[PDB]
């Protein structure tokens, strides 16, 4: 049971350790989305001007 | 979310293992008492003889 | 500006794929953690018996 508890903790540890960094990819995607949006916004303002 | 659930499962698993260790400890206490009882029973058999 | 948006689109997409892989990994890991927790639980119940 102790060995299985450690295995469980190991799986949880791996999930959390990866998720804790993988969530930064979502943030990176948000930054990229904002970047693309900004590029479009600038393009629209330039066109109008 | 999955990581959080995994962490929860790990905490429960560790708690369960802790209980299992106590159960084994209690089982040992019973086995040790049983051993002493058998030892006394043997002494009683020697006495009866 | 469009080219920059295209580059931003690419990493939003690459980040998306990574995040999706992370989701699957975290879920498989949480499934393994739950199974490990259940295995610990089964051993705990065995210890009780």
């Amino acid at each position: 049971a102790a060995d299985y508890a450690d295995e469980s903790a190991a799986h949880a540890g791996d999930s959390a350790a990866y998720a804790a960094t993988a969530k930064r990819n979502a943030q990176a995607a948000q930054e990229a989305a904002k970047t693309a949006t900004a590029a479009v916004t600038k393009a629209n303002e330039i066109f109008k001007l | 979310g999955a990581a959080a659930d995994a962490a929860t499962a790990a905490e429960k698993a560790e708690a369960s293992a802790a209980q299992a260790k106590q159960h084994a400890a209690d089982a040992d206490a019973s086995a040790d008492a049983a051993t002493r009882s058998a030892a006394d029973a043997a002494a009683s058999a020697a006495t009866a003889r | 500006l469009i080219k920059q948006a295209e580059l931003a689109g690419k990493q939003a997409d690459d980040a998306r794929k990574t995040a999706e892989e992370s989701s699957k990994k975290a879920v498989d890991a949480s499934q393994l953690a739950k199974e490990a927790a259940q295995k610990a639980a089964e051993e705990t119940e065995a210890a009780k018996d």
